């Protein structure tokens, strides 16, 4: 069997708990844990270099202030900024992720055509035909592979879910929440942290 | 060893006699229906097992509802803090919880119910029943059928499903579930709300019905603002 | 065209989001979103001319004491009570509307029959029987207006589950949460009020 | 039966183990004994729990000499029943008016005396379906099953009213504050633990 956990792929299964309906639903599960492994990683990445919780990360940057980032990223040869000049600010960055984000969004689901013109079609999760320079969609078997993708998407949204609902109880970190765990797991759970009460209680 | 293979001719026990259907021929006057009798009022039918995950939650919920019900009126320990009385460390306390209880779990001294103990055999016996229940392990019993939650084989020695009407059986067990699932609900809205246990805010409501609601508390922001 | 945002009307087309399911569903938007309008226009308009906040406005009427609402309302020539504060009672006020709203509502679904004796049909939205004293229904474009209608619902909808969100996060009301977006647009946001941790963290 | 799960049978319906069913009278006697207990039960409720009286005792405060003490007594009253200054619901004001009301109400309902309505009503019939039910809960709702809800709730109230007489005679204490005292303890407060203190006799 190819999928042996409790659910199984859209393209053969029933979705047990919830009906499956549209196709687009589909689509939009493949691209949020597209998104959401990239976002796990991240928040992974940025407790392990800087110390810095994910969920207050947006706090760093902000109008007045967004020069703190520079200096965050660990064993850069210079810094992001021009040293004391520090032109990266939150609106330099903002204009540049709007217009960046927007054309890349636009050129995926086919708002505005596609730039690339080379037969590529809007509304798939798998181009196959471009976004694989490397062509391991082309070799190995690619059923298989896109099988091993969802189950990462799946887990890395669950995973995600999971940074969020830790983030609002421990109000410490994911990656300090897992240190917290390891280093004693017995006296350091869920249910240990509602004994203790979330902070509310 | 030979083979005996006489008859057993054994009788339950209690057998319940007879008593057919104690409900009037209308089922379910009440908003909503039963699944495989009508449309679903406001959600949508997900599946067919979701009829069964009805069911199991039911008598879930219901065994929780009484359970905290129970416990608060015989310890006075809300439900929600119940949990960390037994614990990987002193779990002697939990074993005195049951008024009138001939002996403790714990007797005196250092005999008592282990958290780790009390939990392997909670992990080896609920577990393997839950999966006797479902599709999981086998089936121990092949005259009953897995995945149906009701058996009624050796699930019902005293017989009632046979002693009365079958469905009205059904449909009043399905009420109550709802009825203890929606009670599930608000008590752990009300431990949320309150802090304090249900039979606690049962009391509070009774003795000042017209304050100690849920517009009372909100008042001062259920203690939150 | 008809419905040029996201989504669309009951009749336009498949559902993006949430499938259609069943037809009752397009009465149930139609209902909450009139009652949003309702509810939103009121928490504007009482947070405008008083200041209080809506959702403080439960207090204020308690069967303990029920006057401070008497007299509460913008350029009221006429007291809502006489001098006594007997008079105007919490349980008075509870009991006429629990008898009105419960007709009313019993009326438009067909629990009790209509007592208007029009063609007005039960389990319906808008008959337009009576409701309409003025004929710009029929006279104007019908389904125009209804289109219009709904996308004041779901705008209405939308509109009020962001004032429950903020009352529970900002603590201060809709009117004065907007008050305090346009006096600092960039200081005064989302964003930084989770900075600030709504007031819980 | 199906719709009866009690332990006997409403008349009709079949025949009871002990006092089978005899003239028709006997169950319209049942049906109005049931009403005027409903009524009786619910103002034995209702009213020491609005002041605190025994429906036993509740009779001598309004006396031919003195009756001032019935007024007043219902909470929540905005005002006095009859004047502050001078209370004139006196026991003979009451009869006066209260005979003819129920005489009046009797013999119309039983028909002795020529009908006012004369809208159909027929005597003699328990449901009268005309006047009495404006709503038409009946015309809504199904009719011989109701009928059984009348009946259940005509035996459990008379028998409520049997126990309020009976639970007077012994304790005489009063039904709520009877209610009270068992809630507040029912293992040492119970008929039997009054049977030990020998219900104020013995
Ligand atoms: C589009 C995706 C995206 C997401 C999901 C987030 C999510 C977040 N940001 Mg970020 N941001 C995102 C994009 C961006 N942010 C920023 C700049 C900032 C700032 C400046 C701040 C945040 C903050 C926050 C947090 C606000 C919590 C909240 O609203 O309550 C919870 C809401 C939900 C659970 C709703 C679902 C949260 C971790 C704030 C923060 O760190 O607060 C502590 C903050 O101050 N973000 C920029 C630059 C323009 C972005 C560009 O796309
Ligand atoms: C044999 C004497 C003995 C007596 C008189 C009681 C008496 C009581 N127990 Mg206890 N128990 C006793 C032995 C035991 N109890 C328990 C475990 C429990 C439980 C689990 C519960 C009671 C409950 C109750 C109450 C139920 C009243 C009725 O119904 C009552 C105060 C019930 C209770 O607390 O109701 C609020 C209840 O739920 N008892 C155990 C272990 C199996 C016992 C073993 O000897
Ligand atoms: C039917 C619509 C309706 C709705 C949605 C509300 C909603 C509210 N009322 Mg109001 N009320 C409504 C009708 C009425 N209220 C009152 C009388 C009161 C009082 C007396 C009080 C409220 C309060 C409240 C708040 C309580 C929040 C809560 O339960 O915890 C949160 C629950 C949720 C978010 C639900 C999910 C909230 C703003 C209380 C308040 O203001 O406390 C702050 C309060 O004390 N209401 C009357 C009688 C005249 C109503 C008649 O229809
Ligand atoms: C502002 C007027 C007003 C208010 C708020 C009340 C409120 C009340 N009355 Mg009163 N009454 C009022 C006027 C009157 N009452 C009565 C006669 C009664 C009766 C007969 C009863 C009450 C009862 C009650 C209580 C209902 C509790 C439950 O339900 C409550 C204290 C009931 C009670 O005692 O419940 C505890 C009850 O049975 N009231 C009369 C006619 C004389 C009134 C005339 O205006
Ligand atoms: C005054 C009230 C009253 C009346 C007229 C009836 C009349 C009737 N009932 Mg109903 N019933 C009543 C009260 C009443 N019942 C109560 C309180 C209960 C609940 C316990 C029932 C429960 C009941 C059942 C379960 C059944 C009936 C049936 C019947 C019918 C059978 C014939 C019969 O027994 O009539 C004669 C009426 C009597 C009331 C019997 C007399 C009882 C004796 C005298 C004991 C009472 C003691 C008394 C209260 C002492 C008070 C002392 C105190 C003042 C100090 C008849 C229509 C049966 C039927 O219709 O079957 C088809 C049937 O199955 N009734
Ligand atoms: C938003 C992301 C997302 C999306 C769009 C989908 C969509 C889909 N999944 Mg995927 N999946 C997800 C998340 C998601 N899933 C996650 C996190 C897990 C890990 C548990 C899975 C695990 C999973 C399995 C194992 C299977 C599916 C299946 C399916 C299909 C059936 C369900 C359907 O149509 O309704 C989609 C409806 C929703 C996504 C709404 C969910 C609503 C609940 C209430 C969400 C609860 C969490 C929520 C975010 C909490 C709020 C937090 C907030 C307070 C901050 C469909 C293609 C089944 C399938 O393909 O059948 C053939 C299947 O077998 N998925
Ligand atoms: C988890 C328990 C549970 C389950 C599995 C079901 C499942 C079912 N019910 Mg039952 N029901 C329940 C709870 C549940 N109901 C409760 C508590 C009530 C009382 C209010 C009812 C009352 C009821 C009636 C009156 C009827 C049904 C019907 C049905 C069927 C159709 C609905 C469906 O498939 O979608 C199930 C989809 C859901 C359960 C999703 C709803 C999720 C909401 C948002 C509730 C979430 C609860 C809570 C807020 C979560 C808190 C989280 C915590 C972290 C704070 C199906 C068998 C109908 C039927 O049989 O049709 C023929 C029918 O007529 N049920
Ligand atoms: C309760 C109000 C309500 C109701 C009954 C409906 C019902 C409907 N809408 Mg409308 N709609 C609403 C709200 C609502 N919508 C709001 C607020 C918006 C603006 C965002 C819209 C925007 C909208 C569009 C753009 C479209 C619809 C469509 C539809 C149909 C699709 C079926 C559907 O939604 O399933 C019934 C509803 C559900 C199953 C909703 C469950 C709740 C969801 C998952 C999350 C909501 C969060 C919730 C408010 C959190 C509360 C927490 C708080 C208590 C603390 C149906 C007629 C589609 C249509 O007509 O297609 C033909 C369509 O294209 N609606
Ligand atoms: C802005 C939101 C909005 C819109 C566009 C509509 C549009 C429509 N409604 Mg709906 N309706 C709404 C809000 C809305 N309604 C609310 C909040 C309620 C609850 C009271 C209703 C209750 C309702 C019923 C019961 C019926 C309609 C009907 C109609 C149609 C008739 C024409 C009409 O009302 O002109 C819309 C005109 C305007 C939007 C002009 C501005 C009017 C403003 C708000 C001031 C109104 C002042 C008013 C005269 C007096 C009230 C003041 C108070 C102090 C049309 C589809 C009828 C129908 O479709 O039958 C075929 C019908 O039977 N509506
Ligand atoms: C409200 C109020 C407030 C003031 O403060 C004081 C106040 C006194 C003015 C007071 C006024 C109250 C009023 C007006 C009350 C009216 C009461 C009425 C009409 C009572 C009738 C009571 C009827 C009884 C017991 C029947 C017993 C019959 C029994 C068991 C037999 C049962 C029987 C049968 C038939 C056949 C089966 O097969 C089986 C068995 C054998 C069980």
């Amino acid at each position: 069997d190819i999928y042996p956990e409790f659910g199984t792929y859209p393209g053969g299964g029933e979705s047990p708990i919830i009906p499956f309906g549209s196709e687009k639903n589909a689509e939009r599960e493949v691209i949020h844990g597209r998104w959401a492994m990239l976002g796990v990683t991240g928040a992974w990445a940025a407790e392990n270099g800087t110390g810095i919780p994910w969920f207050t990360a947006g706090t760093l940057c902000t109008p007045d202030d967004c020069t703190a980032v520079a200096d965050k990223f660990p064993g850069a040869v210079a810094p992001l900024a021009p040293e004391g000049s520090g032109y990266p600010s939150f609106w330099n960055v903002l204009i540049i992720e709007i217009v960046l984000v927007g054309a890349a969004e636009a050129y995926r689901t086919g708002i505005s055509d596609s730039p690339f013109d080379d037969g590529l079609t809007v509304g798939d999760v798998n181009p196959g035909g471009r976004f694989d320079p490397l062509g391991l969609a082309e070799s190995g078997d690619l059923e298989e592979l896109k099988i091993k993708e969802l189950k990462h998407c799946r887990l890395s949204m669950f995973a995600w879910l999971g940074c969020i609902f830790q983030a609002l109880a421990t109000q410490e970190g994911p990656i300090a929440n897992w240190q917290s765990h390891v280093a004693d797991p017995v006296h350091s759970n869920v249910l240990t942290n509602a004994a203790k009460g979330f902070g509310f209680y | 060893r030979r083979t005996k293979a006489s008859v057993p001719a054994k009788r339950s026990a209690f057998k319940a006699n007879k008593f057919g259907s104690l409900a009037p021929p209308d089922l379910y006057p009440e908003f909503g229906t039963y699944p495989g009798g009508g449309e679903s009022p406001v959600i949508p039918f997900g599946s067919e097992k979701n009829a069964e995950r009805e069911i199991i939650h039911g008598r879930w919920a219901m065994l929780g509802v009484t359970g905290a019900w129970a416990a608060e009126n015989g310890t006075g320990i809300p439900w929600f803090t119940a949990g960390t009385l037994c614990t990987p460390d002193d779990c002697t306390a939990v074993a005195d919880k049951f008024p009138g209880a001939v002996a403790p779990l714990a007797p005196a001294g250092s005999g008592y119910p282990n958290f780790w103990a009390v939990l392997a055999i909670e992990i080896f016996l609920v577990g393997s029943a839950e999966c006797y229940r479902t599709g999981l392990f086998e089936n121990p019993f092949p005259e009953l059928t897995q995945g149906d939650v009701t058996p009624g084989g050796r699930f019902d020695p005293l017989g009632f499903a046979e002693a009365g009407d079958l469905e009205e059986l059904k449909i009043k067990e399905l009420k109550h579930s709802r009825l203890a699932m929606f009670a599930w609900l608000g008590c752990i809205m009300q431990a949320l709300a309150t802090q304090e246990g249900p039979i606690a805010n049962w009391t509070a409501h009774v003795a000042d019905p017209i304050h100690a609601n849920v517009l009372t508390n909100a008042a001062k922001g259920f203690k939150f603002y």
